[PDB]
């Protein structure tokens, strides 16, 4: 990560932490290939929110 | 500016080669135009050290003495310090002589490259305000959309010179007709030559033989 | 999209909360659940005009079909004036499917060329037509029998075919479009008329349905497609 | 004058190419000639640094030291002062020299270009007042109209140039015709050879080798 | 023939309806072989119609498998290499599939004469 | 939202809130086929429960 | 269950839990059959691990 | 990055000759894909001498003197040293001169090449911290998938020219089609060609005529 901000205080606890987002990668339609990429991924993004809670 | 989209490329590039419009990349021919619009971008990527691929940059990782800066085309040149105390290019040295010395911290003063991605500088940073202090030139490659609403990055104004590269593709894969393709590539390097012939990164008052490289 | 489809009342989308399938079937995209009523409907005109499905006259003037109530409608006409109401029927002639003798080879089609015989239609409605002291203007130089169709291209034995809608022109007069001491559409007063349809589209097979779901008529009298050859670079629908 | 507009430029080309002139984009063969319209113009606008194109600016914003010229082809010169007062012309110099000196807030002296767009001047204006005392030569890219009512910032005397063209692509696109394809082209690049040849930025009472550049 | 579903009126004893809702009655698939120089060592295509249950990265969404089977007429590609002075086909089947040919073309090209024998 | 229930105080803060349940839209015991339906409404139930969390 | 340990003091009371790990049971690898069972146990784990929390 | 895999690349292939993308490497079609994409793959790592193959490496083995690369395409330099004292390049002699002299233990002067993928250095290390010393300036061979889900070892923006390549072999073997061969034969070479012009292993101020060797 890159900050770019205004300039901080000397020695200020910058603390970052992991919050995914809660939307969906893509929705698939009629006729749309069946993407196990996709599958995982929406998985994933569940596993990494179940971890962060 | 950046308001063209893949699907409008996709778009674009089938009614330019002879085929329907598309409203997703649900169908072959679809899939098989985003590949080529993706192949097509890489392509005029590679074509010229564009405006709107070159920029100044710093390391996005850092290793004792390599950094790292992920998918980049070539790098040109390596600077250390600040805006408000000025910038010093570090000369460039290849890796036989570069590995003759000891790497130790400290301040840069020659620098490599390293594998794929990778500038070696020595003497090297140890600590991130000094690492965040050196500015690499480099030129990068085009960013390649993924998803249909997905916009390209890349200036509204180049768009008809992807599509005549993707058109070019898409007549050798789709069509297999050679006159066509022949056609295409023929409007593809006339354009490509009148825009590098006429955008160039100096100033014709600026373009001289002369550069003031120092007096030691 | 000639079809009104209404879930327990609520329309419905053609594309965004069914799908209109190949093999007469109509397939649900949204949420629903069970016991809910799906009717579906002939509606030509698609979702925009429901009551396209039959077509009324007042004094051999075409008007906006009303919404019917129970089986009957009601006009705002003047007494003693002549009605004719019927149902419209879907016409389709189908061309025999050209693949150059090739099931491989993409065949990308430029133009349809298509001889109308409009000898019924160039005949115009006179003022001893005019009955109970109707607007004489709106039924004079009127087309007795009005004449249009529809002309839609399917390539690669797929339905999902390009339609061209009112190839004969409009039946209004628009500016910068019509002519002037001609009815509209001026095509349609040439005795024998040559329409020049434009269909870009590649495929190994491709196949022309002339159509018409409305009250006018149509004499092909023949059609000709012109088309290039290309490589064997076909991979399917999906 | 300027009065030509997007639609009858298409019905223009439509007519040209052998289709029948439309009054709306509605089917595939008007849009198809309305996105070759608007290929072609950009290649008109490539094809040489037009009049009608070349003008002077100034920024459309301002970062600390960068200035934002939106989207021109090319940037000729970069002058300050005014027009009571009079321009002096900045000494453009690359981005590596730019970068050894202090970015401080002052009067400008040199500039250089900056990613895609970008003129990066040093010393730079930090007020309003004096960010508008900056003029940049530049060379604009032409208008792309977007709907058929919409009248092309072009004069009406190129519009046959801009057919020309049009056609070109069209034959390429939706005819297929290699032959009518070279026919229009072989229009194109005459009347667009005896164009650039007439039409010079300069007269030729003062188009000399010499230019006087002051005893410094 | 077999663009035809089960409905949820075909529910017999309660069973699982989701098992028999949007089911092919009559599936369509077939193998192909091709034979070469008089023997039938031949080469053989054995699902061309595709899967009959769901697959990852080859199925498609709100379509039953296989997919090619819901196009009342369907045109395959099937690409079979081999060298012969005689080639033939056949299209042949040893289960409850359906299947119904209403053509067939095979592309080949020309070399000049230099078979020796199968041993 | 309709309220036939008791008698309610004067001024009473009624507050509304949303809260997924955690149900299976449908088992899946098939292998013919896989509805973007179901895929879809799988994940906005996660989601929907992700977000009201 | 069982429990092997120290002795705990006076009756103290235990008080058992259940927590799902946030992990994924199959990574679904590129042109894989369709597994069911997986997609029902992974819709299940997710389900879980909502009605814990 | 390095994300693409070997199916992906197959599938990639495929559709532009004109197949069905495939799940696994199961009928001819797939396996010849296969095959010419890894031959694909050996063909553009024997283009050129990309940064993605060049690396410093040590010794996988050692026999007496002689140290065994495994399969690399060549050896350039030999340098004894660490990083904390710095490394010495060593002397390449042919081998009839490294013959003439004395083998014996100690740190190494002279090296020469010996059969495939070995290196004779004299004097030669005995211990392994000394053989952990010898740093090889070797340029690597492409490392070839094996099955379908393996991601290629080679960066996303040149899957593209091992794309066209693969196409152009496929075109000879599975279609026998000259003119689609040479027409991808002509998109590989042409963009093989802008590659190794612009991505050279030294910038272009550091390119020069002169190195210093000191005065011996």
């Amino acid at each position: 990560l890159t900050y770019t901000g205004a300039a901080l205080p000397s020695n200020t606890p910058v603390e970052i932490r992991r919050k995914t987002p809660n939307s969906i990668i893509q929705l698939v339609t009629y006729g749309q290939k069946l993407s196990s990429n996709l599958w995982n991924s929406e998985i994933d993004r569940n596993i990494r929110w179940r971890e962060e809670v | 500016p950046k308001t063209t989209t893949f699907i409008q490329l996709v778009n674009k590039c089938l009614e330019n080669i002879g085929e329907r419009p598309v409203i997703s990349f649900n169908n072959s021919v679809a899939r098989k135009a985003a590949d080529t619009v993706r192949d097509a971008i890489t392509d005029v990527s590679y074509s010229y050290d564009w405006s709107w691929l070159t920029t100044s940059i710093i390391a996005n990782s850092w290793i004792n003495e390599r950094a790292d800066l992920g998918d980049v085309q070539s790098v040109k040149h390596v600077s250390y310090g600040s805006s408000s105390d000025g910038y010093r290019e570090l000369t460039f040295t290849d890796e036989r002589t570069f590995d003759a010395a000891k790497i130790y911290p400290g301040v840069g003063q020659v620098f490599t490259f390293n594998e794929y991605g990778g500038v070696r500088i020595n003497p090297y940073p140890e600590t991130v305000e000094e690492q965040v202090k050196y500015k690499f030139y480099v030129v990068k490659e085009a960013t390649l959309p993924s998803v249909e609403i997905d916009v390209i990055n890349i200036p509204d104004r180049f768009i008809q010179l992807i599509t005549y590269n993707a058109c070019t593709q898409l007549s050798i894969s789709h069509l297999d007709d050679a006159q066509a393709s022949q056609m295409w590539n023929s409007k593809y390097i006339d354009q490509l030559s009148r825009l590098r012939a006429r955008e160039r990164n100096t100033t014709q008052s600026g373009a001289n033989m002369f550069k003031f490289r120092g007096t030691r | 999209n000639d079809l009104y489809v209404t879930l327990d009342g609520t329309l419905l989308t053609p594309n965004v909360d069914y799908i209109k399938e190949e093999t007469g079937y109509i397939y649900l995209l949204s949420t629903f659940s069970t016991g809910q009523t799906l009717k579906i409907a002939s509606s030509p005109e698609g979702n925009t005009t429901p009551n396209s499905w039959y077509t009324v006259y007042v004094n051999n003037i075409r008007q906006v079909s009303p919404t019917p109530s129970a089986g009957t409608f009601t006009l705002g006409a003047t007494n003693g004036d002549i009605i004719n109401w019927g149902v419209n029927y879907l016409t389709i002639y189908t061309t025999p499917q050209f693949l150059w003798n090739s099931l491989g080879n993409f065949k990308r089609t430029q133009h349809a060329y298509l001889f109308l015989d409009n000898r019924d239609g160039v005949g115009v409605y006179v003022a001893s037509d005019v009955n109970n002291g109707q607007d004489i203007n709106q039924l004079t130089e009127l087309y007795r029998v009005p004449i249009n169709f529809n002309l839609s291209v399917m390539y690669n034995n797929q339905l999902d075919g390009s339609t061209s809608y009112d190839v004969m022109g409009y039946d209004s007069m628009y500016w910068d479009e019509g002519v002037f001491d001609v009815s509209s559409p001026y095509d349609q007063y040439q005795p024998y008329q040559t329409l020049k349809i434009p269909i870009t589209g590649i495929g190994y097979a491709f196949q022309m349905l002339i159509w018409n779901h409305s009250d006018e008529y149509f004499k092909l009298g023949g059609y000709q497609i012109i088309a290039k050859q290309k490589g064997k670079r076909h991979i399917g629908r999906y």
